[PDB]
């Protein structure tokens, strides 16, 4: 087969925590991008620097799909120019970003009765990212004038934190599933092209 | 729950 493997992407089994999010090179295949823009499962399907119609009449040198989970009201913040946690601690895209930004609704995988507590998202740090930066460190994030020592207690804080994922939670704090695809155009030959 | 509340990813609790 030529065909780039989306198949992978969008059935794996795992998907990150957002702040380890996941990168996947494409390249060297063709893809039916209208196969994905016409898919009814999307609830998100957002492009920037480029239309969704014409995915399929371009080529490019390289394609990334990044991934992972966050709650469905917080894939507003994966876009250029967005700030909150997600954007500013664990995923950012740049203004300049060329690509697609595809959801769906993963409760029924992603939510347990009890609760699903396996995801995480990192709620300090001292600094925004930059984009398409990647921060996987796990240093106690000091809050106050004390020092930390290396251990959680007042004012010290483990900087990641569990997604509260239940399965009768309201649709917004439900967990998505994300795939971000970015078009890197080079001064080289392309690779991965439409049908 | 992977932590006691208020440990650990389970800070908010
Ligand atoms: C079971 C559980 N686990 C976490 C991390 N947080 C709460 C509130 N409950």
């Amino acid at each position: 087969t030529n065909l780039c493997p989306f198949g992978e992407v969008f059935n794996a089994t795992r998907f990150a925590s957002v702040y380890a999010w996941n990168r996947k090179r494409i390249s060297n295949c063709v893809a039916d991008y209208s196969v994905l823009y016409n898919s009814a499962s999307f609830s998100t399907f957002k492009c920037y620097g480029v239309s969704p119609t014409k995915l399929n009449d371009l080529c490019f040198t390289n394609v990334y799909a990044d991934s992972f989970v966050i709650r469905g009201d917080e894939v507003r913040q994966i876009a250029p120019g967005q700030t909150g946690k997600i954007a500013d601690y664990n995923y950012k895209l740049p203004d300049d970003f060329t690509g697609c930004v595809i959801a769906w609704n993963s409760n029924n995988l992603d939510s347990k009765v009890g609760g699903n507590y396996n995801y995480l998202y990192r709620l300090f740090r001292k600094s925004n990212l930059k984009p398409f930066e990647r921060d996987i460190s796990t240093e106690i994030y000091q809050a106050g004038s004390t020092p930390c020592n290396g251990v959680e207690g007042f004012n010290c804080y483990f900087p990641l934190q569990s997604y509260g994922f239940q399965p009768t939670n309201g649709v917004g704090y439900q967990p998505y599933r994300v795939v971000v695809l970015s078009f890197e155009l080079l001064h080289a030959p392309a690779t991965v092209c439409g049908p | 729950c992977p932590y006691v509340a208020g440990r650990x990813t389970c800070l908010x609790c």
